[PDB]
């Protein structure tokens, strides 16, 4: 469904997942931070695009980031 | 090198990275991160906040620009 | 200016301000609303009171001398309140606007001499004349104080000076009564005082 | 005379204006005594308006057939009260408040946390600054030459 | 020194070596230094020009109420129609002479060297035009007589210059003012002061 | 006080003083000077 993308400009603070309501992000490790850890979007067909992500990431515009896409009963957060 | 890569902490540099809050605007290196495998060492700390209540962020080595004062 | 920490006070049983040490010529640590807590707003409003006093004095003496002078001491001066209706030598803006120029000048000077504590005492045109007043408020020159009582020990003029605000803060109240008497009563001050006098009881500022 | 417009101390309809409007508070003037608060002000206010109306009049107002002072701002000589004359007072009190927050802006730019001072107005540097806007006509042009009106991109 | 007024400090961008410094600079306008090079030369020549203006008021109208000449009043002295000229051509001449005179002044002021050195042709005479100084030329066309020779040890004279040249400028917005609200010349209105002081001011004009 | 000074130099309190000095200031000028359309003079 949406498509999160999380780009290199990250700082590996786990607010973006520790954010997320619906367990799309994961942090994972990596070499290109003082934390050595980075984000990564799996479950994006759990994304609903609330971009609680995206409010929570500390950066000069944004590293996680969210394209609405095309929307499903699950994306659109239907529970019927 | 174990000598330090980047600015100063505490020069005054120029933001040249385009999709920054502060493009064209000064800054104030606080840190530069010497290890020789992070792709943004470079930790300025800004006078005003971006639109996220945030005065620092990572720059790399060749998006950034000392000036002459 | 040396502090007195058992000086009698306004009220009795309180504990005057901090910002009061009993340095000042005649502080009875009367400051509830705290006007002058800080140390630049008690040294304005020092100068403040000395120069509403000595205006104050002035115009209690030149209401009540010329109304005690003319009541019983047989004068002819018109009033204290419609003084300004009558007529001079020159015209009514005219002779505003010459005291102004020249009380305007000396006002100046004493800006000069709040803001910095020293630096009018040349005169400008006879720099050998001076004023020897180390003191803001109290400038111990020829003009002012030619006769050398403004110098001594700073005991003495600690307690001359609170002579003079003393003298000079009922000649405040006394000249705002004026004003207010001539205000609801109709004849002058001392006319008041004689009403006063006549019946104590029947006189005041009471009417029903 | 220009733009069809005859002057108002020679129409028909601006005179007219006058004493309607002077007949129209001489109606709600026969309802009270000559002498009291009511009659007085309303006596006070048909001054008022007969003076207006004689004062664009004298001034060489242009008034149109409808009989109202119609402004030229074209640049006409005898017509800069209208628009120039008090445009160039407006410029002056307008460059006067720039001049002042700009320069107060710039004096506040120097310190740990502006913002404050803009908060929490600084009394003393802006009454020093309040009056140097008397000049910005010249400061301003002087700043321009100087390069310190328009700020620099770095 | 005295600056203007006690209990000030005189701004730090002007002290000391100026002609007739006091410190009086509240409004910050001469705290950018090339500003005030350009003020100081705009000052001298306003003074300048304000003391030809004094003299030839005052002087014009001493002749006239005294009655040696019949000059016309300061305020109606412009349509004086003259029998060989006329204004339209005075206008003009002086439009080309002044700007041939005051873009030398600016073209020294921004190059002193200049007006003297090269294709500088003003009747040959390319070394009158040695400037010396800012807002003090010199040489033989304009102080012939020299009483200043040097100018920056001739503290007094210029003193006495920009002095005389403050007053006259401050007299010249007297005869603008004085002279548009009770329409006569500065000696009337000084004779009118001087008969009944207290009575004849600014504020005795109702 | 220079808390209270403080609180009066504030953005609001400053605003309503310096609007309505400035409001008796036009206020008065247009009761002084009422009904005015053009500046007579030098017009
Ligand atoms: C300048 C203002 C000033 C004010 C507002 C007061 C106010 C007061 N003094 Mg006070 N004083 C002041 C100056 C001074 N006092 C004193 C020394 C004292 C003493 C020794 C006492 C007071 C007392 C009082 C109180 C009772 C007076 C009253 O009932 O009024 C009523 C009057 C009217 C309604 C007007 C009728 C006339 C009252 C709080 C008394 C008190 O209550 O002690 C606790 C008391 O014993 N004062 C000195 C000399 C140190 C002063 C010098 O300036
Ligand atoms: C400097 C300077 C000043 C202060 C004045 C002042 C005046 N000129 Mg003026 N002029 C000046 C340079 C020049 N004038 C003139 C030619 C004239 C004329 C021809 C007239 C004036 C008039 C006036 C008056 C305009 C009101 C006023 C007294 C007018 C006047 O005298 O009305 C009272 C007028 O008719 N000036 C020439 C050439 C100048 C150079
Ligand atoms: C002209 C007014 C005036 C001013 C500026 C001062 C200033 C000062 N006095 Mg003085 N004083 C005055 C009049 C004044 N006094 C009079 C008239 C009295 C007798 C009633 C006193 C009695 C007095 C005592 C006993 C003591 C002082 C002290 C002081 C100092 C500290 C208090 C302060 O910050 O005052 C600042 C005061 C003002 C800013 C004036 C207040 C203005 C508000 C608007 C008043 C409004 C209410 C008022 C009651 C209405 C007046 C009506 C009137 C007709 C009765 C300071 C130097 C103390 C000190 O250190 O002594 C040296 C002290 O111990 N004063
Ligand atoms: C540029 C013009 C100018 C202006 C506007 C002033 C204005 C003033 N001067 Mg200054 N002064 C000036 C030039 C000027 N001065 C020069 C050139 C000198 C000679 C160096 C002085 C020497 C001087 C002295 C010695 C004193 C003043 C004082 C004053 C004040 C008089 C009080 C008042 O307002 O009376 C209306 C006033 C602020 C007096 C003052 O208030 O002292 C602070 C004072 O004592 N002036
Ligand atoms: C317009 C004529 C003129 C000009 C350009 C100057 C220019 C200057 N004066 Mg001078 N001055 C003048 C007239 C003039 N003066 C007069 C008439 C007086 C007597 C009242 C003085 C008294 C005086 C003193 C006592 C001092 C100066 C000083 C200065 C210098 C620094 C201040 C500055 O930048 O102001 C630049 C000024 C202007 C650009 C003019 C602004 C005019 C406004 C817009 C009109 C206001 C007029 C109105 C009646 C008030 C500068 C070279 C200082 C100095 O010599 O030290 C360097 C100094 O301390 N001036
Ligand atoms: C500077 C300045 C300026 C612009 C003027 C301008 C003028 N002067 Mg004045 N004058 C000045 C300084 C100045 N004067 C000084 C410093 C003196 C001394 C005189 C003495 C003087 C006399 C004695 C006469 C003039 C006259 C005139 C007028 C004609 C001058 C001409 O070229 O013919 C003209 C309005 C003449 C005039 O008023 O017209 C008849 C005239 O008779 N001037
Ligand atoms: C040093 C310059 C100077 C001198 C010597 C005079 C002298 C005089 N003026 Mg003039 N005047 C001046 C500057 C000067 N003024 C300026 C700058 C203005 C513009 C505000 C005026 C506006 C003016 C008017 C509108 C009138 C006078 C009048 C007078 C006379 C009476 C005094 C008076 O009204 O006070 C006026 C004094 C001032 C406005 C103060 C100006 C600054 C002082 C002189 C600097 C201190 C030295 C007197 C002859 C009156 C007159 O005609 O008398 C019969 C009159 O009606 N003056
Ligand atoms: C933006 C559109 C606009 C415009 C252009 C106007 C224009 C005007 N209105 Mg209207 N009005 C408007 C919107 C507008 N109004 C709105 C929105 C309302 C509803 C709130 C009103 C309600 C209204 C009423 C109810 C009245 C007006 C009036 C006026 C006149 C005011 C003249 C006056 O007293 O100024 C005189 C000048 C001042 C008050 C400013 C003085 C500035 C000080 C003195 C500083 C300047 C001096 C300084 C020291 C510089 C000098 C030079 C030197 C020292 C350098 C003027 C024609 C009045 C009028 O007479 O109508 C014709 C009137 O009765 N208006
Ligand atoms: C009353 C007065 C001041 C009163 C102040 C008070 C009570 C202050 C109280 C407090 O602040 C304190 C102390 C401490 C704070 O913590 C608490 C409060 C409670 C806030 C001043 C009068 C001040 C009065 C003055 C300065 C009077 C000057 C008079 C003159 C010059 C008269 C001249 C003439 O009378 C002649 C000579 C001849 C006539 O014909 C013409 C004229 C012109 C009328
Ligand atoms: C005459 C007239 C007219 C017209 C006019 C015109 C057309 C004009 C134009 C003009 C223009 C075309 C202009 C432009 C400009 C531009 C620019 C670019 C500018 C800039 C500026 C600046 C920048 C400034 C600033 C400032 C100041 C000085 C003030 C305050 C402060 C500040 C800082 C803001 C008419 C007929 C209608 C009417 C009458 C009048
Ligand atoms: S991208 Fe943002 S939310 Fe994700 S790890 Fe980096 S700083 Fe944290
Ligand atoms: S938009 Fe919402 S659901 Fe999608 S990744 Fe961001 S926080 Fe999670």
């Amino acid at each position: 469904s949406h498509s999160v993308k999380i780009y290199d400009t990250c700082i590996g603070c786990t607010q973006c997942v520790r954010a997320c309501p619906t367990d799309v992000l994961e942090m994972i490790p990596w070499d290109g931070c003082k934390a050595k850890q980075i984000a990564s979007a799996p479950r994006t067909e759990d994304c609903v695009g609330c971009k609680r992500c995206e409010s929570a990431c500390p950066t000069d515009f944004l590293s996680v980031r969210v394209y609405l896409w095309h929307e499903t009963t699950r994306s659109m957060g239907l529970a019927y | 090198k174990p000598p330090p890569i980047g600015p100063k902490r505490g020069s005054k540099v120029k933001i040249l990275r385009r999709e920054s809050y502060w493009f064209k605007n000064v800054g104030s290196v606080v840190a530069v991160d010497q290890d020789p495998k992070t792709r943004y060492p470079v930790v300025v700390r800004f006078a005003k906040v971006n639109y996220a209540n945030i005065s620092t962020n990572n720059y790399a080595l060749d998006e950034v620009e000392e000036v002459a004062a | 200016v040396a502090a007195d920490p058992d000086r009698p006070i306004w009220f009795p049983g309180s504990t005057p301000p901090e910002w009061l040490d009993g340095s000042l010529p005649g502080d009875f640590g009367f400051d509830p609303l705290g006007l002058s807590s800080d140390p630049d707003s008690l040294k304005w409003n020092v100068q403040a009171e000395i120069v509403h006093c000595r205006w104050a004095m002035l115009g209690a003496a030149g209401i009540f001398i010329p109304e005690f002078l003319t009541k019983i001491g047989i004068l002819n001066t018109p009033s204290w309140y419609t003084a300004g209706e009558q007529e001079y030598f020159t015209d009514k803006t005219t002779l505003f606007v010459v005291e102004l120029i020249l009380i305007g000048w000396a006002e100046g000077r004493r800006w000069a001499d709040i803001i910095k504590p020293g630096s009018v005492n040349t005169d400008p045109v006879f720099p050998n004349n001076k004023l020897t007043g180390t003191d803001v408020g109290y400038p111990g020159g020829l003009w002012f104080d030619p006769l050398g009582w403004g110098s001594g020990s700073p005991a003495k003029l600690k307690e001359l000076r609170t002579k003079e605000i003393k003298n000079g803060r009922l000649a405040m109240l006394a000249v705002m009564g004026a004003w207010f008497q001539h205000i609801y009563t109709g004849t002058g001050p001392i006319d008041n005082l004689f009403a006063h006098l006549a019946d104590p009881g029947h006189a005041t500022i009471f009417a029903a | 005379d220009i733009s069809g417009l005859t002057p108002c101390k020679d129409s028909k309809q601006f005179a007219k204006r006058e004493k309607q409007q002077i007949k129209k508070l001489e109606s709600s003037l026969k309802l009270y005594a000559p002498e009291s608060a009511p009659a007085l002000a309303l006596n006070a206010q048909i001054e008022k308006t007969k003076r207006r109306f004689d004062n664009y009049g004298k001034y060489g107002l242009l008034c149109g057939s409808d009989g109202l002072p119609h402004l030229i701002v074209n640049g006409d000589q005898r017509h800069w009260g209208e628009f120039i004359t008090p445009g160039i007072l407006f410029l002056y009190i307008a460059g006067w408040i720039g001049w002042v927050g700009r320069s107060y802006l710039i004096a506040i730019s120097g310190e740990k946390k502006p913002a404050m001072k803009e908060i929490i107005i600084d009394v003393p540097l802006a009454s020093r600054i309040i009056f140097r806007g008397f000049i910005w006509p010249v400061a301003a042009y002087r700043e321009f030459l100087n390069g310190d009106l328009i700020a620099k991109d770095v | 020194r005295a600056t203007w007024l006690p209990g000030l400090n005189p701004p730090p961008y002007l002290d000391g070596n100026l002609a007739g410094d006091y410190g009086f600079d509240p409004l910050g306008l001469g705290e950018d230094p090339e500003s005030l090079k350009w003020y100081v030369q705009a000052e001298l020549v306003h003074s300048r020009f304000a003391m030809l203006g004094v003299a030839g008021i005052l002087f014009t109208d001493l002749l006239r109420t005294t009655g040696i000449r019949n000059l016309p009043v300061w305020y109606e002295a412009g349509a004086v129609k003259f029998d060989f000229a006329s204004t339209k051509t005075l206008i003009v001449v002086q439009f080309l002479l002044m700007g041939f005179a005051e873009t030398k002044r600016y073209m020294d002021f921004v190059s002193p060297g200049s007006q003297a050195k090269e294709g500088s042709f003003f009747f040959g005479l390319e070394a009158a035009l040695e400037g010396l100084e800012p807002g003090y030329p010199g040489g033989p066309l304009l102080n012939p007589l020299g009483l200043a020779k040097d100018v920056q040890n001739a503290h007094d004279w210029k003193l006495k210059e920009i002095k005389n040249g403050r007053l006259a400028m401050m007299a010249m917005l007297g005869f603008f003012v004085q002279a548009s609200v009770t329409h006569t010349g500065p000696i009337d209105n000084l004779v009118e002061h001087l008969s009944n002081p207290w009575h004849k001011t600014i504020i005795q004009t109702l | 006080m220079r808390d209270l000074k403080t609180y009066l130099s504030v953005a609001p309190v400053l605003s309503t003083l310096w609007f309505g000095s400035l409001a008796g200031l036009l206020i008065e000028i247009n009761r002084l000077f009422p009904d005015a359309l053009t500046f007579p003079f030098f017009s």
